[PDB]
């Protein structure tokens, strides 16, 4: 990250062994379940591109996923170099990725006025690649999630929203899915209660009504 | 592209 | 959180990996038993809305509960936008939730004079949603808690107050419950001792009297 | 509402 | 706790996740064995009332004991409001408990000259309630502790002083108990050696004499 | 009294 | 590492016990699997040559690998002393290795303007030796990696890229390997799908197409 | 401990939860084996009497030993009040023990010029009591330690010096014990080698000579 | 260690509980395997003699080895008092060992200009004694290390260099040992390959050639 | 004496 | 010598 | 060479 030096001006400070051990543990345990993206973004707060690259390099195994990540960052960086023309200099996409700049340039861009926040721009590209990975590691479509005849309605809500969180579809589709699919894919007992409530109920009303049903 | 297939993140 | 910068003025500092690991552990272990709310509020001291959102996003599983939380924050944020008119700007409910503001605006509001404490306002909404969740994860009404004929009176006090802590009812009702239900739902041996004490005894007197009864 | 059903806390 | 800000003047800093995890572990493991009071007081050094309330709220289970604590703090706070008249303002008992004041008022009182040490006053009330709890969780009177015919004299000293530490009685009675009961409740072999030493011996002399007896 | 029976320490 | 002193100027600070314990754990567990190089470089950020030597000396066992490392650093240091002539002084290769300089000279060189970054120069030589070690501890050529008739295409991508990351060959050869060998060494079912896609597909397209094939 | 405040002048800072947990673990595990005294003194560096009392109060169990400690501190404090007359004030023995002074007085005495180092004076009394305890928990006289006919000479040196470290006797006696008893109590094979070396050999010569004997 | 005070000038700061716990763990686990010396020197960076003595006193068990250490420090300190005449004062050998000086004198000597680095001088004597201990705890001469007929050549290199690291002999002898003994003590298959390479090969060439031989 | 038998270290 | 056999490192 | 075979990294 960047922090205030002895002179008060901002300077880089190393990503701690505890943060790296935490990230390594996160990816070793949770294997691109969607909470890995919030955990990455929380662990990587204020990170320079060198800190982001350090986190991603410490990932052991998962090398198919990490190649899907690198080809995404290539696609995002090429889009950046298509978007931004050529005239601190303006960073090229390879500079934002930390591939063609020093760390001193990254401190420069991140501390300029107005800032050129290469740490956040690059973290957006990494998170967009981690998204593509998480949706591919998700084994089921939201269309596949149904409640069993003997399954509690809370364990179906938990499976449904845990799957919905990993869907690609736009927020208009996720809204429609929560309203229509949550009613329709419940088992006939619970679905009868949810049809007696109707389309207008909140998730609290639907869960408290189907409690023990 | 900035990140080649066998290459680590951030390159050399 | 927010902390003093090199210039002495307040600036944001990242929620630590140890705090996030602690929160993840809390929600993984304790599954909205009521102590999760004090633990959340202690772990989230001085948190900006970005820090609060970071804590809630790292919750793996529990996605039915987390949707009950988001619909609560929507209800609280809509009430805020009903309460506060439109004229730092005054934050909208979506700004307090951190959904439509930068972190810089949140530092602005939290360091203004007088403060506009968006971190505490939002933490109130989150805690009010965690309350609704905790009362729903609580499996028994306080009316259901009774002492067994072979059950120690301290293990009944522990079950009773652990249930009472998760009741929705107003403090006037909880007061009446502690006085009347604590006497009435004891087993007939212990209840005989508690009726011999009467309504006026303290919880220490009731427990020391029923000790080994 | 500020927090849509499938959306993470804090939005995009 | 309170600590020096960037301006050098005192300001609040959050009770750390490591301190809260330590306290939660202490109460989960040690269940109001008397060392919980020194551990509480060591973990709670320099605590504001908000920090004390945060520690006590994180206690999971033990809800019978925690109600004995709240009724004690009510009794102590009522005694304070009986003791102190009404004229920073002077804090009411409910303000010292952190129930009717901001944290800013608690920083005010704790940093005033002379200090009004609401953090220590309240920690005295909490420790006095934890005392009442510890004496109730102690299963044996000091009158019940005796040495077995086959029991080493050091394991009886350990049981005796561990019980004596949890007695209510005044220090004059504890002095008399150490002198008279330590001799009288020993098994007849060891008690014969202790009567051959007499009333005047130190605990080192009594233990070294009864060593292997 | 400042701390009611069902109430958390420190109140609301 | 080097950090700002009380006088604001840079001075050395000791490599922490947590960093050394982390490095010892890394080398004890992961035994020169390629992630050991990013972990070394992350743990060794801002390290002086004395800090680098301290990390390498704490490696227990692996003494064949550590001799391959010392003979590499000898080769790199001899190349440096061939490259740089003789005129702070300019550091000799033995000075960059920390073998013939004080730590004060290393602080001198690292804080000079322009810097003479002996910590990074030496970390390059160490990482180049760790590379030679990692490629020797890698048990299989990339030519040996093939998909089994019953093996999922993602577990073959993972084995392939985990092997490719440890190949010596130039990036032109690794590019050719990813394109040609990834298609050719797949099992005939999956290879049929990859030949139906052709040479132009991304790794995401190849994996999603061969999913469950 | 005491540390520099925002004003640079010394002020108290709380003994950390990690230090208290370490001390509790030390006394729970190692039960007054002699290394507990160096561990106490290392953990208690710069401690005020309030910090020392906090460490000793957190000791669970061992209440016979802790009473031997309190009667020692009484004896040392009475000797101090015999030694020092009555004229910051000069601290009485009860003030050095932290029993009759504020912490502010302890900061006063420890920061005065010349210092009145009540933290070290009291730590001497505590360590002198821990010594009496350690010698009583030691189960064997140094006269009892002998080498078995089948016992390696290094495991006898280890038992001998681990016992010698807990002897009461003066350093003149410990010197004589190392010379005479180390030769005399060895088994006849090893003792023959040690008599062939004679009285003048170092412990390295005696161990290397008896190696595998 | 010594660190900058509030006044910017250097002052002592206590060796942390985490460093002491790490050292205790190191000596408990690794029992003077040679990596204990780099671990000691890394954990003891910037240590005063009081910090060094604190580390060595916390060693539980190993009391034969710790006496070999004390007699070494006596020998080194006597050599120092033979080397340095008598005229801050110049420290005597007993002062460098921390046996006859305050900690204030050690801060004095370590912060003087030019420094009198009693912490490093004493750490040299301790490391020279730990060397004598490590060579005695090493169970095999380098002349004893041979490759088995069924033993991989890398597991013989690992045994050989792990033994060589603990040899007393001069670096001229260790050089000759690596060249001549590494070839000669290999099993006849591997030794045939090493004789086909000849004396000139690097350790990488010898290991890659004997790979799977 | 400053430390009575049943009393914690440091007294009240 | 500065460190006697039974004595801890650093003496009294 | 700066690092001899039996020698620790950084030499004496």
């Amino acid at each position: 990250p960047i922090v205030q030096n002895l002179q008060g001006q901002m300077v880089h400070q190393a990503i701690s062994p505890r943060t790296l051990n935490a990230w390594v543990k996160v990816v070793e345990e949770k294997a691109f379940s969607p909470e890995v993206i919030p955990m990455f973004s929380a662990l990587s707060e204020g990170a320079t591109p060198q800190d982001l690259n350090t986190m991603l390099n410490t990932v052991g195994g998962h090398q198919a996923a990490m190649q899907m990540l690198k080809e995404t960052i290539n696609e995002e960086a090429a889009e950046w170099d298509r978007l931004h023309p050529v005239h601190m200099r303006e960073p090229r996409g390879s500079d934002i990725a930390g591939t063609t700049s020093t760390l001193q340039e990254q401190i420069g861009w991140m501390t300029h006025n107005p800032p050129i926040p290469v740490g956040e721009i690059y973290k957006r590209w990494i998170i967009l690649g981690l998204n593509k990975i998480v949706r591919m590691y998700s084994p089921t479509s939201i269309l596949d999630i149904r409640q069993g005849p003997k399954e509690p309605f809370r364990d179906y809500v938990d499976r449904f929203y845990k799957t919905l969180r990993a869907e690609q579809a736009s927020q208009e589709v996720k809204n429609w899915m929560t309203e229509t699919l949550l009613v329709q894919n419940a088992n006939p007992d619970c679905k009868t209660i949810l049809k007696a409530l109707g389309p207008g109920a909140t998730l609290e009303e639907m869960m408290t009504a189907c409690q023990g049903v | 592209g900035p990140l080649l297939p066998g290459q680590s993140f951030g390159g050399p």
